[PDB]
């Protein structure tokens, strides 16, 4: 079995610099290269970089020159990708994955990677998750302006688990993610009373309740 | 043309060499293939620069003696 | 004649001196593939060729192949029982300039031992399993006899032995596989001779055993005979390699294998010959250029420029 | 070297799922299960690795790579990405029921603490809507919307198996007060006849 | 000026080399380092020995031209 095992998640603060971990098990790291990915909350895949073991000639991105910096630890078969002068846009998912060649071409020209982490969650941001009502049939929650993705909207907790839509979170051009969450009510139930939605946001530690 | 073909008659053709990259450190059997290859190498380099100069500066006096001689003899007509 | 702009080359009595017209004769950049043609490309994946000699399980599909240049992954990894092959380069060396793995079994006569002996690190198949070339004889029954065989070479190629010593991690082991407290191993021929003593002691752990194999290899000229005398710890050959003479050779290079014409190899991949002097490696295999160390070199083809 | 491919294909379980990836000048196809690490399934270009069913196939043409999965069920389904270093724009598949109803529209005005916050974003809600595929259009006075709605619809519901879109439009505050009435109509694919629901500002 | 400069580029830079003096007899190894040395040596020699050669010929070559021709104007003015 070949595994890569990567460090915890960190917490960090803009303009810090985080250090990611990545630990192969059943082969010897200098046998094969290392690139790191990134990917943004729902952005998609982002090639960072990849380290040679067994030479240790990097290549990154223009976007990341300077400020990512791979070394390769081979007492422990460990390998480190520093990032420093961190930014709100680096918040994002890093995955160390295993590519093929490193003696006589630069293995990522030719070879997939075969081999990925699972990966550790980088989240340098904090924002609170500003709720709003959505009232006029149905009534909603939009959840708006917060940065980490990772957010739970429920109807007292107990109260509503039919009827009620999550709908995934969207960028904005600020970078912030919003969502909503709606519920139908029967029409005589929603004049006589109204129901309190929950929104949880563990990134920026944030709960908030608001009515209707 | 190519005009290299008269002193480098062609490209030899080697198949088995020493081993040039090495992975631990053993002694004097790998120091001495070391400093053969490294000896090769410079007297190679050296034997290309002195080639290329040398080509490079018949080529320029033979055409600059044509370009004159052809300058006279036009001008003479 | 002149033209506008110029390239700037490097006389006996001029640094820089600008001409119509110049080419460059060092070949500083590489295709990245490896050109299966004309020479006969082995991609040894996840074998190296030593783990193919001995008939390590997942490199059977290596067994009885030829090549002209073994092309050797950084990704190779052995899976079988914890070897070690003192001096390693030169049997490396000798294996891939002869250019053949053509195994031929000869009919050793092994008495009062058992044969075909494994373990569970080498797992061929399902069960425990052994290097395919290789026998490993332990005691029968509760005696090792002194093994004494022999093996005349009548024909006329060389023939390459390839056997081993296995020293045990601990004395109780050593006991329980060959009766005698210490044994050793002889293998000899006409002109040279090679004893090893095997000795017992535990060592780093390596795929779940402390134990080890030291492999070892004879060559028996034409007209030359063989013979073994061991009296315990014997990983006895099963046949012979046959020896050849040839242009073939050995290379370290993870570049991927391309269907195309090219002469020169390197470990960057395929380059064409077509320049006399090349800057990619200096390790080279078939007519390549001369490896030199400047970057550039321009040779002028044209008068001197004056615009 | 940009990498095009052709987003979100929806599909039920079991028929075939084709993505196109346009390499402009070795193409890997890999495919990240939501909430997992992305896991190699096509090497070389159309080779497969081990571990892989041979459900997955690869096909290249000159200058154009394109994937085929055949028979596709729940694990099959994630999102798809093409590398070459440069990666995909990626796309998403997702399941799909095979149950009809019409869209059920809502309106919700925004909230006063967003119209002093100045960016007052609006919503429509279209509930329980069939199929994917069903545009929706913003109406500004009866004028052409653009460029400021973004859309987002709730995967297929466990039994309703319907969809549910939310599209919310914002607009600063020192032009949000000349329009004073909105629109939000869909054209849906099983309603031809888009539905109006207008709301003023008083 | 020293005009070799094109030709060796530098003094190459070597630090760490074979043995070159040996106190007792080994055998295979000293004689194949000794050969190493004494190759090298004398495919430098050689090579110092044609560079200075072609040097002072092209010099002189040219100097002669360059003589002849201001002598040839002179008179000739
Ligand atoms: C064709 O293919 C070949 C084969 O890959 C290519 O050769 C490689 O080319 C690259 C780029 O040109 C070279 O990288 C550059 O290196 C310089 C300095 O390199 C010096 O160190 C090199 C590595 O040394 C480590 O590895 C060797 C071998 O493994 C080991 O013996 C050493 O002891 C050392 O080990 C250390 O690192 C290990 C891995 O982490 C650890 O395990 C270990 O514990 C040690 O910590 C060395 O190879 C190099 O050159 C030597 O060897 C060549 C033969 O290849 C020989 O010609 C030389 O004379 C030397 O003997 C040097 O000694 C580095 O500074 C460069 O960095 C540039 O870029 C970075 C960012 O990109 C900048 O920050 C820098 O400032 C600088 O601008 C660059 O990394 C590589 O060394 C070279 N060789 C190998 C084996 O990879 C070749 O380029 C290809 N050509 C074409 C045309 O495709
Ligand atoms: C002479 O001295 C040497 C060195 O001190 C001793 O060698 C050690 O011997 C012990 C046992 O005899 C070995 O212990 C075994 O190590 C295996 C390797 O473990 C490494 O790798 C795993 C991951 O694969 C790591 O988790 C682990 O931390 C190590 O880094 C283990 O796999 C073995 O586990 C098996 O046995 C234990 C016993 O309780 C079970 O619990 C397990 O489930 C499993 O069945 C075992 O732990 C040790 O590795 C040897 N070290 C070296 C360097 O070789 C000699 O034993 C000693 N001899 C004498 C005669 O004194
Ligand atoms: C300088 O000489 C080179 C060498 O011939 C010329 O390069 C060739 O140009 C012809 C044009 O008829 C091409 O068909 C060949 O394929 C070229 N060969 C190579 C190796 O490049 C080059 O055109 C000349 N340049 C000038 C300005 O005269
Ligand atoms: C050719 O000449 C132009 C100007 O005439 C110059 O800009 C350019 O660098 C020259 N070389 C090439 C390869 O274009
Ligand atoms: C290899 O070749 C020899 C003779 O050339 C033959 O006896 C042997 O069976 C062959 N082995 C395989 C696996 O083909």
């Amino acid at each position: 079995q070949v595994q890569l095992v990567q460090s915890g998640a960190e917490v960090k603060k803009p303009g810090a610099s985080v250090t990611v971990s990545c630990q192969v098990s059943g082969y010897t790291l200098t046998s094969y290269g290392l690139s790191w990915v990134r990917q943004a909350p729902g952005q998609g895949l982002e090639w960072v970089g990849w380290i040679n073991t067994y030479d240790g000639q990097t290549k990154y991105v223009k976007k990341f020159q300077g400020r990512v910096t791979m070394t390769t630890h081979t007492g422990t078969n460990t390998a480190y990708m520093e990032m420093k002068s961190l930014r709100s846009d680096d918040t994002a998912v890093y995955y160390c994955a295993r590519v093929e060649g490193v003696r006589g071409v630069m293995g990522f020209h030719y070879y997939p990677m075969d081999v990925w982490g699972q990966g550790t969650m980088v989240t340098v941001s904090s924002k609170g998750p500003s709720v709003f009502p959505l009232a006029p049939a149905a009534l909603g929650c939009l959840v708006k302006d917060y940065f980490p993705e990772p957010v739970t909207v429920s109807w007292n907790s107990g109260a509503l688990t039919s009827g009620v839509h999550t709908f995934p979170a969207v960028l904005q051009s600020s970078g912030l993610y919003s969502l909503s969450s709606v519920v139908t009510v029967p029409s005589s139930s929603l004049g006589t009373q109204t129901y309190i939605c929950n929104v949880n946001h563990k990134p920026s530690n944030t709960k908030v309740d608001k009515k209707v | 043309n190519g005009k290299l073909n008269r002193v480098i008659e062609k490209t030899n053709e080697k198949f088995h060499q020493i081993e040039k990259e090495f992975s631990e450190v053993e002694g004097r059997i790998q120091d001495l293939e070391k400093y053969v290859e490294d000896t090769k190498i410079d007297l190679w380099s050296y034997n290309a620069e002195l080639l290329v100069a040398l080509e490079n500066q018949h080529t320029i006096d033979l055409t600059d003696s044509e370009m004159n001689k052809l300058f006279e003899k036009t001008r003479r007509q | 004649h002149a033209v506008p702009n110029g390239t700037l080359v490097k006389t006996i009595t001029d640094d820089q001196i600008e001409v119509t017209n110049a080419t460059e004769l060092v070949q500083s950049s590489s295709t990245g593939k490896i050109c299966n043609n004309p020479h006969r490309i082995l991609d040894g994946i996840d074998c190296t060729l030593i783990d193919a000699l001995l008939g390590d399980p997942h490199c059977d599909v290596f067994q009885n192949e030829t090549w002209d240049l073994f092309v050797e992954r950084s990704k190779a990894f052995s899976n079988c029982y914890p070897y070690d092959v003192p001096d390693y380069a030169s049997l490396r060396s000798l294996v891939a300039s002869s250019g053949t793995l053509e195994f031929i079994t000869e009919g050793f006569t092994w008495t009062g031992v058992t044969q075909n002996g494994g373990s569970n690190a080498c797992k061929r198949g399902p069960g425990s399993g052994f290097f395919s070339r290789l026998n490993w004889l332990t005691k029968s029954g509760s005696t090792y006899p002194v093994l004494n065989v022999t093996m005349p070479n009548n024909d006329n190629f060389d023939k390459l032995y390839i056997w081993g010593v296995h020293h045990p991690s601990t004395n109780q082991e050593q006991t329980s596989l060959y009766v005698q407290a210490s044994g050793r191993v002889t293998v000899s021929t006409r002109r040279s001779q090679q004893t090893i003593i095997p000795n017992i002691g535990s060592r780093p752990w390596v795929r779940g055993l402390s134990s080890r194999i030291s492999i070892y290899w004879t060559i028996v000229k034409p007209g030359d005979v063989l013979v073994i005398n061991s009296n315990g710890n014997l990983i006895a050959p099963r046949g012979y390699f046959k020896m050849r003479t040839g242009k073939s050779s050995i290379m370290r290079s993870d570049a991927p294998i391309d269907t195309c014409i090219s002469e020169c190899i390197t470990p960057n991949g395929s380059i064409p010959n077509d320049k006399p002097f090349q800057n990619v490696n200096k390790i080279t295999y078939g007519a390549c250029p001369k490896y030199v160390k400047q970057n550039t070199l321009k040779l002028a083809t044209g008068m001197r420029n004056v615009p | 070297s940009v990498l095009t491919q052709p987003p979100s294909v929806s599909g039920a379980p079991g028929q075939r799922v084709t993505i196109s990836c346009t390499g402009s000048s070795a193409v890997h196809w890999y495919q990240q299960l939501p909430g997992t690490a992305p896991k190699l399934l096509i090497s070389g270009n159309s080779n497969r690795p081990s571990g892989v069913p041979d459900r997955f196939s690869g096909s290249k043409s000159g200058t154009s790579a394109s994937l085929a999965i055949t028979g596709l069920q729940a694990e099959d389904e994630a999102d798809y990405y093409c590398q070459s270093s440069v990666f995909g724009g990626g796309t998403k598949l997702t399941v799909l029921g095979r149950t009809v109803a019409a869209p059920s529209v809502f309106i919700f005005p925004p909230s006063d603490e967003q119209l002093k916050s100045g960016t007052a974003s609006v919503v429509c809600l279209l509930n329980n809507f069939y199929p994917r595929e069903a545009k929706v259009q913003w109406k500004v006075d009866n004028a052409l919307q653009s460029g400021n709605s973004q859309e987002s619809v709730t995967e297929q519901d466990s039994k309703d198996s319907t969809y549910s879109l939310s599209s919310t439009l914002t607009l600063s505050k020192a032009d949000y007060e000349k329009h004073k009435v909105y629109a939000c109509e869909v054209t849906h694919q099983g309603l031809s006849s888009p539905v109006t629901k207008s709301f003023n500002r008083g």
